[PDB]
């Protein structure tokens, strides 16, 4: 029942992998919606062809950001925000994933998928799905990061949809 | 907010 959406991702043009993720509909259903719909493009708009502006080793990549594609963008199929649905799971491990906000209740469309074990943003980001395989592809991606987050290559997601 |  819990959808599984997947990201196919390419570093500078080049496939690196299909990475997929399991979204907990059945905790957080409003917020697991937006990112399904936005992963298979149906309301018209949606991840396929956006990029991670954010990576940082040893903490998270970030992407979503289908409008600015700086950070500064992006919207829910709701509108250009919504409420913190809940805070019922929490940051962990690597693999969650988790709300990127602008403070509480403006969740977008901006996620970003833990690659440590990030327990100070219990309470103040929204998880709702994990890592179901690909874990090694977002290591990988790690290489192209920097301490702050700018990154060395163009990160993209090539493709994505639903599998389940 | 973030995160940074």
């Amino acid at each position: 029942v819990n959808p599984t959406v997947f990201f196919d991702i390419a570093v500078d043009g080049e496939p690196l992998g299909r990475v997929s993720f399991e979204l907990f509909a059945d905790k957080v259903p409003k917020t697991a919606e937006n990112f399904r719909a936005l992963s298979t493009g149906e309301k018209g708009f949606g991840y396929k062809g956006s990029c991670f502006h954010r990576i940082i080793p040893g903490f998270m990549c970030q992407g979503g950001d289908f409008t600015r594609h700086n950070g500064t963008g992006g919207k829910s199929i709701y509108g250009e925000k919504f409420e913190d649905e809940n805070f019922i799971l929490k940051h962990t491990g690597p693999g969650i994933l988790s709300m990127a906000n602008a403070g509480p209740n403006t969740n977008g469309s901006q996620f970003f998928i833990c690659t440590a074990k990030t327990e100070w943003l219990d309470g103040k980001h929204v998880v709702f799905g994990k890592v179901k395989e690909g874990m090694n592809i977002v290591e990988a991606m790690e290489r192209f990061g920097s301490r702050n987050g700018k990154t060395s290559k163009k990160i993209t997601i090539a493709d994505c949809g639903q599998l389940e | 907010a973030x995160p940074f």
